[PDB]
RNA sequence: GCGCACCGCGCGCAGGGGGGCCGGCGCGGCAUCUGGGAAGACUCCUAAGGCGCAAGGGAAUACCCCGUGCGCCGGGGG
């Protein structure tokens, strides 16, 4: 049970850091120098820029 | 391969939210010593890319 | 040659590059050999494509090692230009890695795609 | 503390909150790939309290299919101190070091590998230990090292090949004794990736069986691996 | 009771030529549940039922000599190579499986390649040349391969099923030419000759109403004999056209086999009316014959 | 009934069923050039000297397990021998690879496995030389 | 993002080792 | 449908995109003197034919599919001359063709431009498809990478000196290219050239008037002097 | 096969080996049909405006709301 609960808590720590790094990569898309796709707006719509990086 | 040799300043910066080091062992090559200014960190980047290659 | 997981031009390459483009629109895409290498070494990678049109292919031969270590599927498409505008980069992308999250239809497409890559290897 | 395991030369080290499968270190003081290990001296030296001689490398079922089978509940492993083992698919000599720790000084491990780099690490480990031979050849060509391998008692087989039963077939038809040991790790995703793994395992058993082995038991390595089987069989008897 | 495979020993003295039939009980019968059978000459016959075993058949013993098998799944086609030998056997799972016919032994040799889609079940093969293969698919695609390298040449994709209901064109029979082109007898009644240098189609002859299950060419590349899921066979002549179509048969026609030797150039057809029926090649010459 | 069998000890010939004669060598670099000699089955003074007769030719037949070695020593005019291959019967070869222990009092009551391991050095390390780094 | 990447590296190593020891205990 | 048709420059024939795919695409060729189907031009791909072009002699076609396969089809033999691939096309959207002194066995027209979903227009000299053996992997004379969104229009001036291409997903997404030199003109258009979201363009018969029609329904005209 | 009626059947139960292979459940394909998602850039892209980041103010104080500095796209005109 003790190593079970340490497995559970360590998985929760790693999923917290994974969702946090994913949020920061999405804000690199949302805070980009030109219009990139990725992330949701606060309407609920998602940002899908169908362009290319020229 | 840019940051080889500067891991104390590098994980100090990354764990402390600060400026990461621009170069490591690479600085005493014949080229990033030839450049100066912002060309130092810039040619540190591109020399490190060409040297991984 | 050293491209023993060579993807076939009858639409497996096309489904690879299409899933590259959709992961590029979902921002799940690490582009280029160095950032691919970082994603495989950090273990975020769910699948990885390389390009066999590399002019010296030794400069991408290093990631099948660490992909065999991390046990992630890799497969080669025969054009770095097709991979490059499959990403949407305006340059030639030589090797691409594409990760996943907890819940996405993209993650389902990664699952079926490396099922096909497992049918190759 | 360390007590013996049911097998010959395999040890089990019971601690307060855990247990650890371990072998006896053939070359003491040296870990091969950076593993935990155990030192202890013979008694009469409680006044000394210094461990010098006895040493026990801790053996990992995540880095070794054979430790995954011994913790998987295998009846026999066919290898004992004094055996001759033909190891197939010997990457870096890690499990070859544990087999060499089982068969010991009087035994002989005949390590075969195709790759040159794992050849080099295998020559490092096999330069440290004197019961293992290094053979860097193709396992699909046993007549290359027919001048190197005598009739062995056991064949261990860990190759990721689609023609695994044919490779082990011709290797046993040249090098394995009348009534020989065979212990194969099988990856169902490596033989047939679109078939169910029980059917892949049963089909590989049938290919050994028409290859004139005799399957004794099968166990799947599945708290430690996925879709891996360990088949224990015996050649011609 | 029904026919599922016909094959002649040769197709070109007292040279022992024989005819090998496969009867849907599982039987095999030779004139002067099994699913396929071929000969090999350089002469022995190989058969498959629905299971994955591909078995030889010794004739003077009349017993199933030298079974072969494998991992993958149900063999639905196989065929032997010409000369400038092995077998190629395509299955349900999208594998095509090479068997070795090294001098006397039938071995599970090698699986070269496999389609990425598991929903591509192969149906038939024919050999465009020595070292390169033409395979029909359960989708609209028929597909070429090379066995020197195993590689996957051009998908030769048919259309959709226009006439109603289904989408997929299930290609039931594929044959080849001495010219270098290949006939594909698909579903939905049609046949289509595909070009051979560029692997594209050149003519799409619509004759039958229901799916052509079998067809076979002349040995000189002159007459094409189709046979369908209707009661109907039809002949074709030079790029091409049909001449006529008579319901020789009573159920669907399931298997053709042609022979052009000994002054007796006949083509034999069998289906599910339990009645093998023999035709000439000179179809304006005289009448036909049937045997049960 | 001539044969030609090659264990790691040396060469042999069993014309009289039971062990009859041998051809021994040990501890050299030409000792791994034995393996370079049978790498295709080329000329070898131990092989041809073991097969050298003097009277005439009246039985020219011999059994090697691999036909590459058999037809390789077919061409050799030092005996005028033209042998055939051993017709896939591993009773003899297997029975003498497990009957090396009563073979070694004929030639070498010793431990040749040490220079066999040196032969593994100049074979596997010869392949590390074959990838010259 | 550099800080979150380094903390995820350390936590991923800790989960590999601790899960390995967990399945060694059961 | 009947919407996706073309008529040959000699006026004899008229190809219609047959609107059924399931992994391929065919062109049904119509005799306009009778308006009767005479031939069919199936190629293989995923979503069928993207866009095609009659040879300027009228003797055959060249068909841009939707995987990057481009078929140089022949009307006289009613068979494919050869199939060749675009440089890295994912989809491939449009296609034009034209010029003089090209391969007379490929219709005599010199340049071909093929546009993709990535907004890249590849321009090939058709004299460098011959090595009839078509080069399976040729190289474009020039990659045009200026526009960022999916190329929707492409046209040559009928004297074979201009290539106007563009998109209808950005406002001034119309570029203009000199041939044979393959250079984009940099002074037209400007910020302040009224184009709108360009849905259609057309060169005149003398290659001296350009017409641009947009997403709101207004044609504008530009004379070209040279 | 033991105990219960040695003036009886059957019963409380230990469980061998196969059967009717009846139905459910599990896993595998399944030409289609049905639903959902993704989806083509002609399509849909919420409107002539919207989105993001950082600050400011107010709360149903988990949510949410309002209009300053930086940017990103868009409509119109051109």
């Amino acid at each position: 049970e003790k190593l079970a609960r340490k497995v559970k808590a360590a998985r929760k720590k790693l999923k917290a850091l994974a969702d946090a790094e994913y949020e920061l990569e999405l804000q690199q898309a949302k805070m980009a120098k030109t219009a990139t796709s990725g992330g949701f707006t606060k309407s609920g719509r998602r940002i899908k820029v169908r362009e290319r990086k020229r | 391969i840019q940051i080889l040799g500067a891991e104390k300043a590098l994980f100090r910066a990354l764990k402390t939210k600060h400026a990461t080091p621009k170069y490591g062992i690479i600085y005493h090559a014949s080229l990033v010593g030839q450049a100066s200014g912002p060309n130092k960190g810039k040619i540190a980047r591109q020399l490190a890319a060409k040297i991984a290659l | 040659s050293a491209a023993w997981p060579k993807a076939e031009d009858p639409a497996l390459v096309q489904e690879l590059l299409d899933c590259v483009q959709q992961a590029s629109h979902y921002r799940q895409l690490k582009k280029g050999a160095n950032e691919t290498t970082k994603s495989v070494n950090r273990g975020t990678s769910e699948l990885v494509i390389l390009a066999a049109d590399t002019q010296p292919l030794s400069i991408v031969l290093h990631i099948p090692l660490i992909c065999e270590e991390k046990n992630v599927p890799y497969v080669y498409v025969p054009s770095k230009v097709a991979l490059g505008r499959a990403c949407g980069v305006s340059r030639a992308v030589i090797a691409v890695s594409l990760t996943s999250n907890e819940a996405s239809d993209l993650n389902s497409k990664i699952r079926a795609l490396r099922d096909k890559v497992e049918r190759l290897a | 503390i360390v007590e013996p395991h049911r097998h010959k030369g395999v040890f089990v080290a019971r601690g307060g909150k855990e247990d650890l499968l371990c072998t006896a270190n053939l070359v003491p003081g040296e870990s091969v790939y950076g593993e935990k290990r155990i030192s202890v001296e013979t008694p009469g030296s409680g006044p000394d309290a210094v461990a010098t001689k006895t040493e026990y490398r801790i053996w990992n079922p995540f880095r070794s299919k054979l430790a995954a089978g011994i913790l998987g509940g295998l009846e026999t492993i066919y290898m004992k101190p004094g055996s001759k083992v033909l190891y197939l698919g010997a990457a870096s000599g890690t499990s070859v070091s544990h087999v060499a720790d089982i068969v010991g000084p009087t035994g002989a491990v005949y390590a075969v590998e195709f790759s040159h780099r794992s050849g080099r690490d295998l020559i490092n480990m096999a330069t440290r230990r004197t019961n293992v031979i290094p053979i860097v050849e193709d396992a699909r060509k046993p007549m290359a090292y027919r001048m190197l391998v005598p009739m062995v008692d056991v064949i261990f087989a860990d190759v990721a090949q689609p023609d695994q039963a044919r490779i082990v077939g011709i290797n046993a038809r040249l090098f394995l004794k009348q009534g020989g040991g065979l212990l194969i790790s099988i990856k169902a995703s490596c033989i047939d990736s679109t078939a169910p793994p029980e059917q892949v395992f049963a089909s590989e058993v049938q290919k050994l069986r028409e290859d004139k082995f005799f399957p004794k038991e099968q166990l799947t390595l599945e708290p430690y691996e996925r879709d891996h089987a360990m088949v224990s069989c015996v050649y011609l008897q | 009771s029904a026919i599922n495979a016909v094959a002649f020993t040769h197709s070109a003295k007292n040279i022992q030529v024989r005819l090998a039939i496969g009867r849907a009980n599982g039987d095999i019968e030779i004139w002067n549940s099994v699913d396929g059978l071929v000969w090999v000459t350089d002469s022995r016959l190989f058969s498959i039922g629905y299971t994955t075993t591909i078995t030889e058949w010794d004739l003077e013993k009349a017993r199933a000599k030298k079974h072969a098998s494998g991992q993958h799944g149900e063999i639905w086609c196989f065929g032997v190579q010409p000369l400038p030998r092995k077998l190629v056997a395509g299955t349900v799972d999208g594998n095509l499986v090479l068997y070795s016919i090294e001098d006397g032994d039938l071995k599970f040799q090698k699986t070269l390649t496999r389609t990425p889609s598991k929903k591509t079940k192969f149906v038939s093969i024919a050999f465009q040349s020595h070292n390169i293969v033409i395979v029909g698919c359960s989708n609209s695609t028929i597909c070429a391969y090379d066995v020197r390298t195993g590689t996957m040449l051009r998908q030769m994709t048919l259309g959709t099923d226009l006439t109603g209901g289904s989408k997929n064109i299930i290609v039931w029979a594929v044959k080849c030419l001495p010219n270098g082109d290949i006939v594909s007898g698909d579903s939905t009644g049609q046949v289509c000759i595909w070009d051979g240098k560029t692997y594209t189609q050149a003519q799409r002859i619509q004759s039958h109403t229901q799916d052509v299950l079998c067809l076979s060419v002349s040995a000189d590349g002159s007459k094409i004999i189709s046979g369908g899921m209707d009661r109907r066979t039809a002949v074709y002549e030079p790029r091409w056209s049909k001449v006529f179509h008579r319901r020789y048969h009573q159920h669907d026609v399931k298997a053709m086999a042609s022979f052009e030797g000994k002054g007796m150039s006949v083509v034999v057809s069998g289906g599910s009316d339990a009645s093998p029926i023999v035709l000439p090649l000179r179809a304006l010459g005289k009448e036909f014959h049937r045997t049960l | 009934l001539f044969i030609l069998t090659e264990t790691s000890a040396g060469y042999a010939l069993f014309k009289a069923i039971k062990y009859k004669e041998f051809a021994k060598f040990d501890s050299a670099a030409i000792a791994v050039e034995e393996a370079s000699g049978i790498l295709e089955g080329k000329v070898t003074p131990k092989l041809a000297s073991l097969l050298n007769e003097l009277k005439d030719e009246k039985k020219v037949t011999l059994a090697v397990h691999d036909t590459k070695l058999s037809n390789s020593i077919t061409k050799l005019p030092g005996i005028n021998i033209k042998p055939i291959s051993g017709s896939m019967t591993d009773d003899l070869f297997r029975a003498i690879r497990q009957h090396l222990y009563n073979l070694i009092p004929g030639m070498e009551p010793s431990n040749f496995d040490e220079m066999n391991l040196g032969l593994a050095h100049s074979l596997s390390r010869h392949k590390l030389k074959f990838s010259p780094e | 993002l550099g800080y979150v990447r380094t903390m995820r590296n350390i936590a991923a190593k800790e989960l590999k080792e601790l899960e390995e020891r967990y399945v060694l205990a059961g | 449908t009947m919407e996706r048709f073309r008529v040959s420059p000699c006026g004899r024939y008229m190809a219609l995109v047959a609107s059924d795919k399931k992994g391929g695409g065919m062109l049904n060729i119509i005799n306009v003197g009778t308006m009767q189907w005479i031939a069919q031009a199936r190629i293989d791909g995923r979503h069928g034919v993207a866009d095609f072009a009659w040879w300027s002699d009228g003797n055959g076609l060249t068909i841009a599919g939707r995987d990057g396969q481009v078929t140089e089809w022949s009307m006289i033999t009613r068979r494919t001359v050869g199939i060749w691939r675009d440089e890295g096309s994912i989809g491939g959207t449009v296609m034009a063709l034209g010029g003089r002194n090209g391969p007379a066995e490929l219709g005599g027209d010199r340049w071909v431009a093929i546009g993709s979903n990535s907004g890249i227009l590849n321009v090939y000299d058709r004299n460098d498809l011959i090595e009839i053996r078509i080069k399976k992997y040729p190289t474009p004379t020039r990659v045009f990478e200026q526009l960022t969104t999916s190329i929707s229009v492409v046209a040559f001036s009928p004297d074979g000196q201009l290539l106007a291409f563009g998109s209808q997903h950005k406002k001034d997404a119309l570029r203009l290219v000199h041939l044979p030199s393959c250079t984009v003109y940099r002074n037209w258009p400007t910020e302040q050239t009224p184009l709108g979201r360009v849905t259609a363009i057309a060169f005149s018969s003398k290659s001296d008037v350009l017409a641009v029609g947009n997403d709101v329904g207004r044609v504008r005209l530009w004379e070209i002097r040279g």
